């Protein structure tokens, strides 16, 4: 009552992930991000690959 | 002698496909591999040029999150399926605009790309998308950029007109660098090795373009060691 | 009154009217950012000292 109308609008918001993200596995081993690391920093084997 | 060193020199280059090469720099001094090899690896995997899908236009389209009747895919996954595809775009040109027009019943890929020339499509069995009825069609333009690095949609400066689909933008060709220094056959001496650079990429950039380019990057950012100064 | 949807809103350029309609409702497609209008809409007031 006293309503005349109603207009609703939905909204996509496409989130990536940051830092302050929370991640698990399926064994309790949950954590926050903490920085996004370039890929020529991270730890690499033999073969090049991070 | 002791104070004057051995420059290496680019004496192999093998193309094991189209996105994999093999790239050996001879002779190289006592510890003189491991330190090149690692500033090349960062700076390739950094700092090399290529060009990107940024911008599509498929009409009968509002948004990403939709559908289009005859096409299995929907348009966020075509979006996901043109953020792999391998574009060579001639030199002096840092935009350019290819079309995408298909009819009928199966998988339009890259090899249906309508382009000027001026491009040319590495991966013509990138599958783009599939066409499920004999009365679907599609057609897209596609706006290709040059750039570097990786330029997010979001990232962008701020008209742009409802249709114009903004995708995510990874410039950088190469995908994988890896190196190894082992012993060098020179003359006498066995103090010397040999320096191979394994580049796996999408096969826009060359191997050898690559790693001058990446030489160039090093030898001006040195300079301003070379030329040491209160600025 | 009886508060109306429209595009009329006072203090408000042409900046913030571009994705809307003629009846004060924004496009579907359009891509919105913090603080742009998605439905325009009037209340009207009373005197005011």
């Amino acid at each position: 009552p006293g309503v005349l109308k109603i207009v609703k609008v939905y909204l996509a918001v496409k989130r990536r992930i940051q830092p302050g993200d929370k991640m698990a596995g399926r064994h309790g081993n949950k954590g926050v991000i903490s920085k996004i690391n370039p890929v020529e920093d991270m730890p690499y084997d033999e073969n090049g690959q991070p | 002698s002791v104070t004057e060193f051995l420059k290496p020199r680019l004496v192999d280059i093998e193309q094991i496909s189209t996105t994999h090469a093999k790239v050996t720099l001879e002779p190289l001094e006592r510890g003189f591999g491991h330190t090149l090899g690692n500033a090349l690896r960062r700076i390739l995997l950094s700092s090399m040029p290529g060009c990107a899908v940024t911008e599509v236009e498929i009409e009968g389209v509002l948004h990403e999150y939709s559908t289009k009747e005859g096409v299995q895919e929907d348009i966020l996954e075509i979006l996901l399926n043109l953020k792999g595809l391998a574009v060579r775009v001639a030199e002096g040109k840092d935009e350019v605009f290819i079309t995408l027009n298909k009819s009928g019943s199966g998988p339009v890929v890259a090899g249906d790309i309508t382009h000027d020339g001026d491009v040319e499509i590495v991966n013509p069995e990138h599958v783009i998308c599939h066409l499920t009825s004999d009365n679907a069609a599609i057609a897209m333009r596609i706006k290709v950029e040059r750039g570097r690095g990786y330029v997010p949609a979001s990232a962008r400066i701020h008209e742009r007109p409802i249709g114009r689909l903004l995708v995510d933008a990874t410039f950088s060709p190469v995908d994988k660098i890896a190196y190894s220094v082992e012993a060098a056959r020179v003359e006498q001496r066995t103090d010397l090795d040999k320096l191979v650079i394994d580049m796996e990429t999408n096969g826009t950039l060359e191997p050898e373009e690559a790693i001058r380019r990446a030489a160039t990057i090093l030898a001006e950012q040195l300079d301003a060691f070379v030329d040491l100064r209160d600025v | 009154g009886a508060e109306e949807i429209t595009a009329d809103i006072p203090n408000v350029g042409e900046a913030a009217l571009s994705k809307l309609d003629e009846s004060g409702i924004v496009y579907i497609g359009a891509e919105v950012k913090g603080g742009d209008i998605l439905v325009g809409k009037v209340t009207p007031k009373g005197e005011t000292q």
